């Protein structure tokens, strides 16, 4: 669903993917989207 | 009438035509030259790359091959040119094949606007109409009044691709991509090559660090490169020509290539009849959808703003027709790579450091040298590097630049990364085959990401 | 005691060590060989690629260069081997540099488990302890009892990288990557090469269409490739050796390379002392986090399941240590490229068509030939193709495969696409430089996406 680095950032901060809004190409959450939340 | 009428059959026009056909449009294309393909296929990318690829192999054989001895290397210019011509011929025939396969109608002659929706084919006298019109007239060599080009002794890139013999001395006016590529081609074959550049650096579209590295590499190879030199005149002579420089110095050579740029081409188009005009640089203004001031008329490629590259023109052609049919369309200019096909290759994708500094964008730099690459070492290469520029806060890749063997091929991955709005971490974490030159990009990305 | 003790300094162990150090761990590495780098740097990837790159240039010079006439080409085997050795030396010295720079301690000798937390370095007598232990002991050549290897006349890949003279006749037993790469190296230098393969196809890890294409290409180059042939014995005799085939046929050759596979290596490790054991194939079983049955002991690389590749080993090393420190790690096996460094190159990433068919996964196929590539034509290349396999419903790229000049470099982009879980559309719509070999991949992607 998201970018590999985004998933890495979410797993550390325990952030759920269904919480971050992806702004990457198509339906993809960029690592900058995670640190945005 | 046609759904779409395309003027010009270069990378922009022929790709636009094919995409338009795939979308269900009835397309007609007007081209004044006998063969399709435009500048790129007829006298640009294709013939130049044929010469660059083949001369590089000959050059390496003359310099010497690791693990072997070569008693002699004899140039066969006719055979070299025959290969070039055969490749161009195959490519042009390919486009003709694709047009016929896709049901694209072709008209031969100079297209001229009669009105906003009607175009005249000068030679035939045909008056064509269409719902949408796409101007893809391309460019032409820039020839200042002081450069007395006679197309024999003082030439443009077109004639430099077909010299009847290796020149004893070739002076290249302009240190841009065309000047360097063609200068390198003939230098490899034995010509004494002198490149004269007005600015303090060569290759104006590359990242500055890369342009400087390139200048150093080419000088080391044997080309004379003089920057900060303004050529004031080029005049044909008996069996050669003279080049005058600001200050009074005069140089002489049997051949002189004038490569000080290329300009948008719209001659004979009668743009005024469609209510259109060109700006100070000869470009046709277009909006965010590649539409001109006249809604149903679009313009793409070298005739409009942006890098004069074949794939840039093709991408705009696709975006233009998709907008016509779907009302959308987009070109990711930040992911468009620019490559100089010398050896080492030179490449750029995204923003240069100069562009980031000018926009006040905070960024991190990750750099990895070819000297640290096992694959490069194995090949006998040690010169070059790849640099990754990433946002200091988001780590998003902003640009990738490099110089080195096949760096253009390596950066194809960088272009994809930018297309996907990837971060330096994303690229650095991706799997890369070992030992390969792509690892240089991977390490550069990791360095940018981990940059303190 | 160390925070992490790594056994083996190959791609898996030395990269794991560096990553661990970057994460703040105090690392100790035990390696029995004098030089670091493992199989890959000492007698694998690096020396093989050095020989492949250099012999290819010599071979092309001998065959003839477009636009030139090479009078003569004389092999200088000592110089060829000197280059290989110098490259290996630079690489191994590089790893040493990186260890010192990262504060990684090195121990020389054979590591043996005394318990699940204590390891003995036999040669020295040191008994080391660590919180975590990483087994990265790699692989070794598979030598069946019927193959009487004397490491001189009947050899493994290690000796085939250093033949004192070009063998008049070289027989390669096993048509896998090692067999083909080394067979090609010597064929280029004048050896009559015969490859004997048991199965009905060569290159077992490639897509079947690709393996078949490779077989045809190599045969055209001059290698004899006989599939469906089971070698029953190889015995050194006088200056060379004899090879017996099922049925009774006997072949004679100056050198015979036994390349029927590689096996996990755990000799002298005394795994039982740590409560560990190997499976039927000699692999150390590991879970989803690369942990063995003993939680604090991990295993990676050639010693565990999966493709025996250098970057696969390195990626597992990173994942193992990241799990140790952060509690999570991951390796995207589907994005790991596999490349054969012959000319043309051969590559695979993701699932092959055989694997998709076996899983009953519906997919579309997009294929583009090198013969239709302007850049390939310019280079004088026309053989090969790139195939993209995409999910029939989601358009997600499932695998990319190809054969052709520098196809491995082109597929670096394919690996990135898979890493980003890209669709054929995503790859096909991304900007690609023209004219470049990367366009072949772009066109293959578009064809896959646009499949019915
Ligand atoms: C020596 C050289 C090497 C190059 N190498 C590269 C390279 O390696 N990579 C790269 O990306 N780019 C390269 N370029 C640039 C590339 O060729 C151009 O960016 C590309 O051709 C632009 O495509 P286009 O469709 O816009 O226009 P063009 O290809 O110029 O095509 C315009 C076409 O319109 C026709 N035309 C113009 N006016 C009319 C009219 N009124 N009626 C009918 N027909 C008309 C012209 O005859 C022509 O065929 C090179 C250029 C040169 C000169
Ligand atoms: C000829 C050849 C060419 C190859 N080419 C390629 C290629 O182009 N690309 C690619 O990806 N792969 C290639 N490979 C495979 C690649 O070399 C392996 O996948 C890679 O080396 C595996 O890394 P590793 O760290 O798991 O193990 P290894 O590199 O084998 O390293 C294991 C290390 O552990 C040491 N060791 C073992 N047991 C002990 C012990 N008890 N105590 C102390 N030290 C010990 C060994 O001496 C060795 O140095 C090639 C292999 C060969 C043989
Ligand atoms: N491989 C490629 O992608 C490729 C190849 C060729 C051309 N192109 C494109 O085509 C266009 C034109 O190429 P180009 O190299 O002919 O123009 P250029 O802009 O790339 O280089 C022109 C150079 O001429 C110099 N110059 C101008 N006047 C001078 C004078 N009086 N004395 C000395 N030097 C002078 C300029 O400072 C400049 O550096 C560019 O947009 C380029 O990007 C791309
Ligand atoms: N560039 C690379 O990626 C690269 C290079 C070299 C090795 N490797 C890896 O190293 C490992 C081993 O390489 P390898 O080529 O030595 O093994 P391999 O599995 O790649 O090929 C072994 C071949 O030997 C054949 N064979 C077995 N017994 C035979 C017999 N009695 N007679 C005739 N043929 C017989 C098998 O059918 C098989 O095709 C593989 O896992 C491979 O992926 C990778």
């Amino acid at each position: 669903l998201a970018m590999p680095a985004a998933e890495r950032l979410m797993q550390e901060k325990g952030v759920s993917p269904a919480e971050v809004q992806g702004t990457g190409l198509g339906g993809r959450i960029l690592k900058e989207d995670v640190m945005r939340h | 009438m046609y759904d779409l009428l395309v003027i010009g059959a270069g990378p922009g026009g022929y790709v636009a035509a094919i995409r338009a056909a795939q979308l269900g449009m009835k397309v007609g294309v007007v081209e004044k030259e006998k063969a399709l393909g435009g500048t790129c296929l007829r006298v640009g990318c294709i013939p130049s790359k044929a010469l660059l690829e083949t001369t590089e192999r000959i050059y390496e054989a003359k310099k010497g091959l690791l693990g072997a001895k070569v008693k002699g290397v004899e140039l066969d210019l006719p055979a070299l040119m025959a290969h070039k011509d055969k490749v161009v011929q195959a490519n042009t025939q390919g486009v003709e094949f694709l047009f016929k396969k896709n049901g694209i109608a072709r008209h031969q002659g100079t297209a001229r606007f009669l009105s906003e929706r009607k175009v005249l084919v000068e030679e035939t006298g045909e008056e064509l109409e269409a719902r949408y019109i796409l101007i893809a007239t391309g460019s032409a060599p820039l020839i200042p009044p002081w450069a007395q080009v006679d197309y024999e002794r003082v030439v443009t890139s077109t004639e430099a691709l077909s010299f009847p013999e290796v020149p004893k001395r070739l002076i290249v006016v302009g240190g841009g991509v065309i000047g360097l590529e063609l200068g390198v081609v003939w230098h490899r074959l034995g010509a004494e090559v002198i490149v004269l550049e007005y600015m303090d650096r060569i290759l104006p579209t590359m990242d500055l660090e890369v342009s400087r590295a390139a200048e150093r590499v080419f000088k080391k190879q044997g080309l004379t490169i003089r920057t900060g030199v303004r050529v004031t005149a080029v005049v044909p002579e008996a069996k050669g020509a003279r080049v005058e420089l600001e200050g009074g110095e005069v140089l002489e050579a049997d051949r002189v290539l004038v490569a000080v740029g290329r300009r948008p081409y719209t001659e004979g188009l009668s743009l005024e009849n469609a209510g259109l005009s060109t700006d100070e640089r000869g470009r046709i203004p277009v909006d965010e959808h590649l539409r001109t001031r006249v809604p149903h008329i679009y313009a793409i490629g070298d005739v409009v703003r942006g890098p004069m590259l074949a794939h840039k023109a093709s991408e705009e052609g696709i975006a233009a027709v998709e907008h016509m049919v779907r009302g959308f369309g987009h070109v990711d200019y930040q992911a468009i790579p620019s490559v100089v096909y010398t050896h080492p290759e030179i490449a750029a994708v995204g923003y240069t450091e100069e562009e980031l500094k000018a926009q006040g964008i905070p960024y991190k730099v990750g750099k990895f040298p070819y000297s640290a690459s096992g694959r490069a070492r194995a090949m006998g290469e040690t010169e070059g590097f790849i640099k990754v520029l990433a946002h200091a806060k988001t780590d998003r890749i902003l640009g990738v630049h490099g110089i080195g063997a096949r760096v253009g091929d390596v950066l194809a991955e960088a272009a994809l990364a930018l297309f996907f709005k990837a971060s330096a971490e994303d690229l650095g974490r991706a799997p890369h085959a070992h030992p390969s030159l792509s690892e240089i990009l991977k390490e550069a990305a990791l360095a940018a990401w981990e940059r303190p």
